[PDB]
RNA sequence: GUGUAAGUGCACAAGGGAGCUUGACUGCGAGACGGACAUGUCGAGCAGGGACGAAAGUCGGGACUAGUGAUCCGGCACCUCU
């Protein structure tokens, strides 16, 4: 008989993030030659995918889970920068040149801005 | 009232743009920056 | 390397006391306070603005941080209130600031209340949040008696993590709240 | 923290009728605070 | 008192399902957003829906809104 | 609740708040709606020069539909016309 009175802060945060990601998906969509770079950020890791919405696939993906990018002793911003470089030349290997950056409903700053400029300086112009 | 007023350029002073405004909300002479065709750039347009 | 004594007390002995009283299945069902909100609704500020500035100074001196002016969100003719003019100030206290304000209030302000006979423990509402209101502002020594020119009470509310009135009242009593007995 | 929007903080020693020394931050510039009655000496808290 | 009325605005759907259209052709004339723009369909200043690319008009529903789309008919 | 009548819509907000700003632009405009004619309405996109944004991008007034008057005659400013 332990029923919390209201919504947990985790539920509020998840709902707000989903809602304001959907509100930005109104204008942002990915195509075959212009795919959408959607980034998901947690308190411990970051993940990025290259999504072609007209068919619903993922041409390339990168994250902090893999041990290669786990090995860098750098800070979370450094991990994001490495993830950005990894997604950048993985997309290079995928034949994709121009992308659109989907920030996934988070504020454009900190780690997200970090891997955004990391991908930008690696040759992926967007 | 919102009377029709004219905004002239600063350099060549041609009364190009016109619009209405409240003479009591902004009794002072309006200042706005607009595109001037013959000069080809963006300069402020002043009231007359 | 520095903690408010109220926070130390809650973290060390009050948490254990609540745990043994209610036998929570997991260590994060322990009810702890979240924030303390101070309201002073002027109401008469619809006539004169300087009352709002006075309330701003009162809240700034009492809480220690600049309050927020609450606008009138509905226009009512009987109170000759329209949209846009200020009505009341409000301060949200969290963390160390809330702990220190609670300690100061409990140990200083309440005994300074004239003929202070206690606070009724019936003011909780379902989720164990205590809302009580004062009448003046002289109980705090942060604000000087000669400085004031008109009494101004407030509405203190302490929203806690607790789910029931019993747990909230137990937590407040362990915190040192001077409740009556009924 | 907005720098110029809040009052000043200082080590304040709260003095009660019982003579207890209470070093804790507040906004009073006197440094040491003398208070006649508090929870330690109030009849309500002491059961009198 | 009565006797004042406004002229009819001739609103409604101009191109129905299956009709082929050219770029910029007006599809529906509406006051509200009764039909929402879909693929290759824009929205005007007065909520007028117009074709952005040639093809066949195709009426569909998306998330509970009725929408108008343009099917890119196959080149011969 | 949407400035304002009603209707059609808008909670994905077109509703509420904040930052900067003046596109409440210049030359145009494929294709259309409606219509006796004159009126009227929508418009992707191109160029110039800008605003906002990290970017994609949006902006040729306002959620839309009312707030207005043809022709003649005359005033003012500019023109490499006579």
């Amino acid at each position: 008989a332990h029923k919390p009175v209201g919504q947990n802060i985790s539920e509020v945060r998840r709902n707000a993030r989903l809602r304001r990601h959907a509100r930005l998906r109104k204008k942002v969509a990915g195509t075959a030659e212009v795919p959408r770079l959607v980034v998901n950020r947690s308190a411990r890791h970051i993940h990025v995918q290259l999504v072609n919405d007209l068919n619903g696939t993922t041409l390339a993906a990168a994250s902090s889970i893999e041990a290669d990018v786990r090995a860098i002793d750098g800070d979370k911003k450094a991990h994001s920068v490495r993830v950005g470089q990894l997604i950048a030349e993985r997309a290079k290997a995928a034949g994709v040149e121009t992308v659109v950056f989907d920030r996934g409903g988070y504020t454009y700053g900190g780690r997200i801005a970090a891997l955004a400029d990391a991908a930008r300086e690696a040759g992926l112009k967007f | 009232v919102r009377p029709k007023i004219t905004l002239a350029c600063e350099v060549c002073k041609h009364r190009n743009y016109i619009t209405k405004k409240n003479r009591r909300n902004d009794p002072d002479r309006l200042e706005i920056k607009k595109f001037c065709p013959n000069c080809g750039t963006h300069q402020p347009h002043k009231e007359s | 390397k520095a903690l408010p004594r109220l926070k130390q007390r809650y973290r060390e002995e009050i948490r254990e006391a609540l745990q043994q009283e209610f036998n929570y299945a997991n260590v994060m069902q322990i009810p702890g306070v979240v924030k303390v909100v101070v309201n002073m609704g002027v109401g008469d500020a619809a006539r004169d603005a300087k009352l709002i500035n006075g309330a701003i100074n009162d809240l700034a001196l009492i809480t220690g941080q600049k309050p927020e002016v609450r606008r009138a969100r509905k226009s009512i003719a009987q109170f000759k209130l329209r949209e846009g003019m200020p009505i009341g100030a409000r301060v949200t206290l969290r963390g160390d600031r809330m702990w220190e304000f609670l300690d100061r209030l409990i140990s200083i302000a309440l005994p300074r209340i004239r003929d202070f006979r206690g606070l009724s423990p019936k003011q909780f509402d379902g989720t164990g949040n205590y809302t009580f209101g004062l009448n003046e502002q002289s109980m705090f020594h942060e604000i000087d008696v000669d400085s004031i020119d008109r009494p101004r009470g407030m509405d203190i509310t302490v929203v806690t993590t607790a789910t029931n009135d019993a747990e909230g009242r137990a937590l407040l009593r362990a915190l040192g709240f001077p409740f009556k007995e009924n | 923290m907005k720098t110029g929007i809040h009052p000043e903080y200082v080590d304040t020693t709260v003095q009660c009728g019982c003579g207890h020394s209470f070093t804790t931050r507040s906004t009073k510039q006197s440094g040491t605070i003398v208070v006649e009655v508090c929870s330690q000496c109030h009849p309500f808290y002491t059961g009198k | 008192r009565n006797g004042r009325d406004s002229a009819a605005q001739r609103l409604g759907v101009k191109r129905f399902g299956g009709q082929v259209v050219k770029a910029g052709e007006i599809l529906v004339r509406q006051r509200g957003t009764h039909f929402h723009p879909g693929v290759n369909v824009g929205r005007g200043g007065d909520d007028t829906l117009f074709a952005l690319a040639p093809g066949a008009v195709e009426f569909g529903a998306k998330r509970g809104r009725k929408t108008v789309n343009i099917v890119p008919v196959a080149r011969p």
